[PDB]
């Protein structure tokens, strides 16, 4: 990835073999976590497509996964030429490059091209547009892999408050919704899935109660 | 933004003079890219010390063969052959410098100076770039060749580069 | 591997330590899977033929893969000196003697004068050669420990079909025999190898579905 | 070792306490395989003969090996006393005097002294020619490590060719014999130690036998 | 169709009989097979689309067929339309207006109409453009009349290898995916599927062997 | 194919669909016999390539002949690209450029080129070289089909000479050998395969008699 070097003036420098050494483990031990997204958000700041194509190449496994990122992002790249098409109108008195769909997934467009696209003033944010499709790829896949769905979480006879509570918030936040649908289904769906014994404990707190009221309530 | 190469030309070693070339790469890309590239040697293999190898006095002087420096060989920067970008640019006089081929989406790297108007090879021969220095260097080349194309004397490009 | 300056020239460095353990040890843990030409081609950024070779010897175990990989740089090399004929005799003093396939290869020929390949005017890129040679000899390899082959390919009654397609597409990426024929393997043979119930359930979405929908039908 | 400055005069260096602990590290985890000497050769680039006596030094155990090392930098010194006479009496400024063996060995000499016939014009590469030598010791050593014999090597009858050629390159890589030798033994006892099946499956094979069309015929 | 004069021009001729016999007599006695496209293309060359809506017309029988062939030209003129879209504006005295998507197929357009398009200045090849489509048509008939894919082939114990060979590359001829996965399937799908006697007489002679030593092996 | 008109330019002529029926018709009954080749070289006098391709693309069944006719075909293409090098380069406005190895067979040249080659002075010879490339794709077809050798041929106890002969001869015609070996073939098999009694009826003419006599001696 590119990085202000001193002073001021970008240049390229290469991806350091320890970030992909840290990739490849958080992908080897956390498998498809929600937290990953922002894991690789923040190991590829400011990545070039070339250095991308690498974490996503260096990935061992999952390769089903892989192939609906790759898909997704072809997708992505189809819309964004159907979106961003030349259409007819006067030349402009300057010219900068144009990143195609192909361009951008850093499939057909060299290194130089990438650093020239980005370095350039005004600058083309092809590094965040591709980000953007990985992590649509990223979504997509790490609401697959949820084990179970949201409307089947239930706690146990004997299940502490605490674990039924993590479990539901943790398929909660790999599920997929609006915002006010989740605000709608932690008020509909948390206090009547609990256990009978503390769900009258937290009917006897309100209906509008936070969460840390209920959880101190059950607790213990 | 276009980029800006030269040849510095020999006719058996003595030195003639500077040929330079505004590459139109914001037309004819990934085929000026590859001008540009062979100039500079810096993939490794290029243009300095091959010759032209075939000169009609009045219609153009065809250099570029590097590999069996006779109209045969040469190899692009994309491997040895590559599709015609486009036929934006015609052939609209002297100067112009556009793509051999043996036929469609067969260009390597022999190129052509135009040394006259010829627009019978518009369509067939894509147009990269044109003489920016140089003319009448180009011109005195053409004395050193025959109807046939075959030159009298070895015309080499001594050196080439890049300069914008 | 060379590294530049803060003015942008560039010079020998010695190669890092912790380059050479992360190679041998993804090399020991990952085996020969796929995933080792994308980390190659990360590692040795702008590595010259000696330090190359350095991670090619260095690679203790799996000696008949190493001798594959030598044999396929050895012809590689041997293509290039019949397609590049070396000139003879005296050499110019502002340039330096082209090098021949073997020593492309690094094999016969001092760092300092790989040194002065990569940063001569204009640069002569050795170090791409060869790693383009070893990433094809890391293909045919890849393409050797292939355990099955794509045909045979066929879905257990109980294998779930998340398995399934795991194991197809991880066969798919180490045949590697060429894209479109991959594209037309991926519509046919994904579909027709099916557990026949989740089989028709596919059918049922026709030849138009996607990846997607064709998981979540078997889901679940 | 010694670091080129970047447009500048090469300046010394001290040993990196990283690379000696990767040193130590690789020798007690490994012992002494095959690998350990490209390991070496590529950790000690460029280094003086007080880093290469520092870096045998800091090696614990295998004290044998260690004297069997010595004894062999011992004899390639007196061979090189022998067949080198050395010069004496008053030496004009500016050059430095005949290197002996034993300083070249670095057992009587001093960094200052390294670094000059190091840095003299024509250079006279101390470091590589000691370099040399303990790679000849640690070629005796890998060998005296040999378990078993090259002409020894049988294949079981359910162990597969796969690690059978396995084990024959790993000994053939430890085996002492010259490389002409080398190619002929590899070109015959590797068929003709098979098993019966593979071996009359390489017999139909016939002449010009490449280890990737043996591997893809003794398949299954 | 148009037919050129001793002056070199070209005019409109009326359709021979024993062509539209021929046509009728070759789709009836073969029905559909592989070799009704190239007799089509050469029976009709340079005929004006009212003739190949006539030779269409005439087919009695299979009407499924003739259905399909209208659907698939119905989807071609479709696409024709949507390609390219008509300028507006003042049009240039020396050229006048084209034909639509459904003009092209000649279903709504007078004899002369098709003429003054075929012999314009410059010509415009309605015929030919809806030729390819016929033919496009006739290539999804011939598909749909296979009566097995490319994957069930398994020669019998007794069928002879010359059969064998004949039904694979009659049902190839008639897959028509594509090209390359031809030249794939023909090394694969050939060597795979032979009887094992004669199976194991091909792999004595390696993938490199061709078609002609292929069968002699096998014969006699 | 192009034919000589009134007077003196030849212009190109269609072919003719009679003529495709004839083919197929020949193709349909005489199937692959000696007396195709010479049927084919006259029924495609003078024929553009792409007449013959359009001849050979009309054969119904027998698609192992045909594929076996098109890789010779490709062979002797790339035999005639490695004796007939084709210089690249701009064309001169006068003559047409050298056809290359695949213009030759009709994939890559258009109708016009074919016919600008043809008709041009001095003409190029490409309809006589594909004729040739076809004609020994045929012979190699024909020398294939033949069911039994020439050694086999041997006549029944009450089987006539005039069978016998008659088969022996062709099967002696269908066979691929030079003139010269044939001329020693027939008077060694000949009369040695023939009935006892017509044996010593032939031997009583003489080893030199011709054919003939030899059958107007056992006539009846």
């Amino acid at each position: 990835p590119i990085v202000q070097n001193i002073q001021g003036q970008m240049v390229h420098q290469a991806i350091s073999p320890r970030t992909l050494n840290a990739w490849v483990k958080v992908v080897e031990e956390k498998a498809f976590s929600p937290e990953v997204i922002p894991m690789f958000s923040a190991l590829s700041e400011g990545a070039t497509p070339q250095d991308l194509n690498t974490m996503l190449n260096t990935v061992g496994g999952h390769q089903a996964a892989m192939q609906m990122l790759k898909e997704t992002i072809n997708e992505e790249a189809a819309e964004w030429d159907r979106v961003h098409p030349v259409h007819a109108g006067p030349i402009a008195p300057g010219q900068m490059r144009e990143p195609r769909g192909s361009d951008i997934a850093g499939t057909t467009s060299t290194l130089q091209e990438q650093i020239g696209w980005m370095t350039n003033n005004p600058p083309i944010p092809v590094g965040e547009i591709y980000k953007r499709w990985i992590i649509l790829g990223l979504n997509k896949i790490v609401r697959m892999y949820s084990p179970t769905s949201i409307l089947d979480i239930r706690q146990g006879p004997k299940e502490p408050f605490r674990d039924y509570v993590d479990r539901f918030y943790k398929t909660l936040r790999a599920e997929q919704a609006s915002q006010e649908v989740k605000n709608w289904m932690t008020e509909t769906l948390l206090v009547q899935n609990a256990n009978p014994d503390c769900k009258t404990i937290l009917k006897a707190l309100g209906p509008a109660a936070t969460l840390e009221e209920m959880m101190t309530a059950c607790q213990g | 933004v276009n980029p800006t190469v030269f040849f510095d030309i020999a006719v058996d070693g003595e030195p003639l003079g500077r040929v330079s070339f505004e590459l139109f790469a914001d037309k004819v890309p990934k085929t000026a890219e590859n001008f540009r590239a062979l100039s500079t040697g810096e993939k490794g293999f290029g243009y300095k010390g091959s010759c032209f190898h075939r000169i009609i006095p009045g219609f153009m002087c065809q250099g570029g063969d590097f590999t069996r420096h006779n109209g045969t060989g040469g190899k692009s920067i994309y491997g040895e052959k590559f599709e015609d970008e486009n036929f934006i640019l015609k052939h609209t006089g002297p100067g112009i410098l556009s793509m051999a081929n043996a036929g469609p989406n067969t260009n390597g790297s022999q190129f052509f100076i135009c040394t006259a108007k010829t627009e019978w090879l518009d369509g067939k021969h894509v147009v990269f770039g044109k003489v920016k220095e140089g003319m009448n260097i180009v011109e005195a080349m053409e004395r050193f060749g025959s109807r046939n194309g075959k030159t009298s004397k070895k015309i080499t490009i001594a050196d080439c580069g890049q300069l914008e």
